[PDB]
């Protein structure tokens, strides 16, 4: 019943930065908010409480600041090990909740993958059907498309490319453009390659 | 000093399921505990909080004429009980201490993924400067992988949960190593996955 | 605003209790005596044991004989969010057909739906629609009639006009 | 016995509205507040703004009525944040050969709320009216400056949770404390 609403929406940004975060609530706050990060997957721990105070085991680079509605979350420098989601916490009245979630991003000087790719196997082909894969690791920006041409076919059809959370120290991507066809259809064909954005075209491969 | 969870899994819509939580050694005379809910890949979703001699319970939305706080300051244990649930609930739940105006002591959490189907097991499939990986079909969330029972942490990058076409969850997980390390040691990824009782 | 709830003011340590004082007025204790509500949710209240007191110095009230008192309820729990004689009674079965006093006539310029002036009404002229033998020339008479309900069809009269 | 109210009469005016009042002694009646119940059934709701107006005090109120039938008419009757008055601290006087004042206070279990203590020393022959307040942010001791070698002076304190988002009144002096050379 009370809106909880933090801007912007997301906020990439490269290291040894100032950082600015603000929290905007429908009703009155005095100084009954809280500042909370979150990691992905792991638990979300809290970075700055009442609304101007940083929690022990936390760095002082981290700066919070307002009072009434117009709140704010500063960081004076930025370190690699600073990705994940922020989070505001409502504490002046209930029902209480939160903002609607800041995912941050680092402005990582633009590195290039080491391709691979894998085959699949013969008790998965035994099974049914059977899968192709092709990753790439240690790079950035994940602004990158891939198109698998097997037998010089573009694979418009099953693909499934998932991708990871940023590194804490290195500060880079890695993800799975993951193919897949069944037994018969495998051995439809003999060639299996990809494509690869940002020379700067590049393949990876018959049997 | 911290807190920890059990109870939930899949289950149809419908249908109940008990939370049982846990503290664990700190000096607690006497703190009040929230739930607090992470749906899938989403923001984050406040639910309930009882108080000290089950007096106030709160609730919201549609929460309200579905779950049910409960206090048990006795041994220590904040439970949790839902008897309709729909999948507007699948979701993982957090239980965390509400210190003042703020939460402090956080848990683990446990996965609460609402749906009518069952669990088949998976089969890990493998994949061969280098590199090698292990792959998997079929994963209810979530599903863990273990490079080496926790040797290999350097050098590894594993991937989220990604659903197929069908279709249940196929993650995948892989690692590098030189080309002398081609034949010196055995890589191979220890899986776990509790709903599948694999191992 | 009655004088309990004028005179209460409870404060706390913010810890182990909170210590609430209040008064009632002597006027009233002859009459019924008055106890401190707790409410503990919706649909469970619980009541509190209270004491007299000397002093008064959190509340005031210009009146003569106070009795103030100071209750002390104790609690293991505190937090920001936080915000917290014998039986009376009368009823009565009331119809709207036969409590009905229907309005004042407005402006013998008088679902749904007589005296002179220096004579007195102690026995003035009685009076279907609203619209020398009565009254003798050179002789001012108050216009006095209102509204009230025919008795072949219940209530009251309407006020005087 | 019978501070009860009388006279519980109700009218309707013929239209869409019932118009009901009550007497009642001032006395009870300055201890309690009343409302009108309704039943339009035999789901009860109450009647607002009602009216006041020597030794009783007649109190009227016109309910709106769309309708129905036989009805039943009945008369019946703090944030802990922005409210907290901490108890008054342990003082104590001592004195390093020069003068060092000390006190103590109940353990808020809550550690991190800052504490806002405000002190007064006094001259035996002055007004506390016209006493040095010093004030201080968070502390549990105060070193005093050198005096006059031979006159009688006093000590006192109180605390504040003079925060931000809290509130409240100031704690109750302590016990005043004395000393000379
Ligand atoms: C009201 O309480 C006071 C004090 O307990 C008592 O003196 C007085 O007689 C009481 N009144 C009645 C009507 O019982
Ligand atoms: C009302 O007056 C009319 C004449 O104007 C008369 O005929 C009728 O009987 C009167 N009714 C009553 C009830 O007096």
């Amino acid at each position: 019943d009370i809106q909880m609403t933090q801007s912007p929406s997301s906020v990439s940004a490269s290291v040894g930065d100032r950082v600015t975060i603000t929290c905007r609530a429908s009703q009155g706050i005095s100084s009954w908010l809280a500042w909370y990060q979150q990691k992905p997957g792991k638990a979300p721990k809290l970075l700055i409480y009442a609304a101007s105070s940083l929690q022990s085991g936390v760095p002082s680079r981290f700066s919070g600041s307002g009072s009434g509605t117009d709140f704010t979350l500063t960081i004076s420098s930025l370190q690699p090990e600073d990705f994940a989601t922020y989070y505001c916490q409502q504490a002046n009245s209930f029902p209480i909740t939160f903002g609607q979630g800041t995912r941050l991003e680092i402005k990582r000087t633009v590195a290039a993958p080491s391709v691979f790719i894998f085959p699949p196997s013969d008790e998965q082909l035994k099974s049914g059907t059977a899968s192709v894969v092709c990753l790439l690791n240690n790079f950035y920006p994940r602004e990158a498309k891939v198109q698998w041409k097997v037998d010089n076919a573009l694979q418009s059809g099953n693909s499934q490319e998932s991708v990871t959370e940023q590194d804490s120290k290195d500060s880079t991507y890695s993800l799975s453009s993951t193919l897949t066809l069944s037994k018969a259809d495998y051995e439809k064909h003999k060639v299996y390659a990809c494509e690869v954005t940002h020379s700067s075209p590049v393949t990876k491969s018959n049997r | 000093v911290q807190l920890l969870e059990s109870g939930g899994g899949l289950v149809q819509p419908g249908g109940s399921l008990r939370l049982s939580c846990a503290a664990s050694g700190f000096t607690f005379p006497w703190y009040r505990v929230h739930w607090v809910r992470q749906a899938p890949g989403k923001g984050l979703e406040w639910v309930s909080s009882i108080r000290s001699s089950g007096g106030f319970p709160y609730y919201n939305y549609k929460v309200k004429g579905r779950f049910t706080i409960s206090r048990d300051n006795s041994k220590n244990t904040l439970y949790l009980q839902m008897n309709s649930l729909r999948a507007e609930d699948t979701a993982v739940y957090y239980c965390a201490r509400f210190y003042d105006s703020f939460f402090d002591i956080w848990g683990q959490g446990t996965m609460v993924t609402v749906s009518s189907a069952s669990t088949k097991g998976p089969s890990v499939f493998p994949l061969a400067t280098a590199a090698l990986g292990c792959l998997v079909k079929d994963y209810p969330e979530p599903v863990t992988v273990s490079w080496n029972s926790g040797a290999l942490t350097s050098g590894v990058h594993t991937f989220p949960a990604v659903l197929q076409s069908s279709g249940l969850y196929s993650l995948s997980s892989v690692v590098t190593v030189p080309s002398s390390s081609l034949g010196t040691k055995t890589y191979t990824c220890n899986v776990d996955h509790k709903p599948s009782n694999t191992k | 605003e009655t004088i309990p709830l004028q005179t209460l003011r409870c404060y706390n340590d913010y810890t182990s209790h909170i210590t609430c004082r209040w008064a009632d007025t002597q006027d009233a204790q002859r009459l019924v005596n008055v106890t401190l509500i707790r409410r503990v949710n919706e649909d469970l209240l619980e009541p509190v044991s209270c004491d007299l007191s000397d002093d008064m110095p959190w509340s005031a009230c210009p009146h003569p004989r106070c009795v103030p008192r100071r209750c002390v309820i104790p609690c293991q729990s505190f937090v920001v969010t936080d915000v917290d004689d014998r039986p009376l009674g009368t009823r009565l079965t009331v119809t709207l057909t036969q409590h009905v006093q229907p309005p004042e006539p407005r402006d013998l310029t008088w679902l749904s739906p007589y005296k002179r002036l220096q004579d007195s009404w102690e026995d003035a002229a009685i009076l279907n629609t609203s619209q020398p033998e009565h009254l003798m020339p050179s002789s001012t008479y108050v216009a006095r009639v209102r509204t009230r309900l025919a008795p072949g069809s219940s209530g009251r009269p309407s006020k005087w006009s | 016995d019978e501070a009860q109210p009388q006279n519980l009469e109700c009218f309707f005016d013929g239209a869409a509205v019932l118009s009901c009042s009550w007497e009642v002694r001032k006395e009870v009646a300055s201890s309690v507040s009343f409302g009108l119940f309704y039943k339009p059934s035999p789901g009860e709701e109450e009647c607002s703004p009602v009216l006041r107006e020597s030794l009783h005090t007649r109190h009227h109120c016109q309910i709106p009525v769309p309708d129905h039938g036989q009805y039943i008419v009945s008369v019946q009757p703090i944030k802990s944040s922005v409210n907290i008055q901490m108890a008054p601290p342990s003082l104590q006087v001592t004195k390093d050969g020069s003068y060092s004042l000390r006190w103590e206070t109940m353990k808020m279990r809550y550690e991190h709320i800052d504490h806002t203590f405000e002190i007064q020393y006094r001259k035996d022959t002055a007004t506390w009216k016209d006493s040095k307040t010093e004030t201080l942010q968070n502390a549990h001791s105060m070193a005093l400056p050198a005096l006059e070698p031979s006159t009688r002076y006093w000590a006192r304190v109180r605390v504040r949770t003079s925060r931000t988002g809290y509130n409240g009144i100031w704690s109750e002096w302590s016990e005043a404390r004395s000393w000379d050379t």
